[PDB]
């Protein structure tokens, strides 16, 4: 991103901070939230398999 | 005589200096 030299973080719709200027170090980062998602279980009948 | 266009102004300075301006002036 091109973060202007005033810009402490940037915000996504959602307002959540996409990215941030770390206060120890002249550097912006990205932040992409954790991997996750649905778990799906896929079954014959309890009859017939477990 | 101002020129037409446009322009985004860019925060610089920053002072906690809780003045009352009712008024200015400029220094030429
Ligand atoms: C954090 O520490 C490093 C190493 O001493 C220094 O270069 C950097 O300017 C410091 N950052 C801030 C925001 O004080
Ligand atoms: C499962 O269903 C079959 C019919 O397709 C039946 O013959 C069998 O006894 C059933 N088993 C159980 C544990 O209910
Ligand atoms: C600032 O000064 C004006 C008088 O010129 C006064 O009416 C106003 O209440 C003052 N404001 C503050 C925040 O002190």
């Amino acid at each position: 991103k091109k973060f202007l030299p005033f810009q402490q973080f940037g915000r996504d719709i959602a307002d959540t901070t996409d990215a941030v200027r770390d206060p120890q170090t002249l550097e912006i980062l990205d932040i992409t939230p954790c991997s996750f998602g649905g778990v799906s279980v896929i079954t014959p009948g309890t009859n017939t398999s477990n | 005589d101002l020129p037409q266009g446009f322009s985004a102004l860019e925060p610089l300075v920053d002072l906690p200096i809780g003045i009352n301006i009712t008024r200015f002036q400029t220094l030429l």
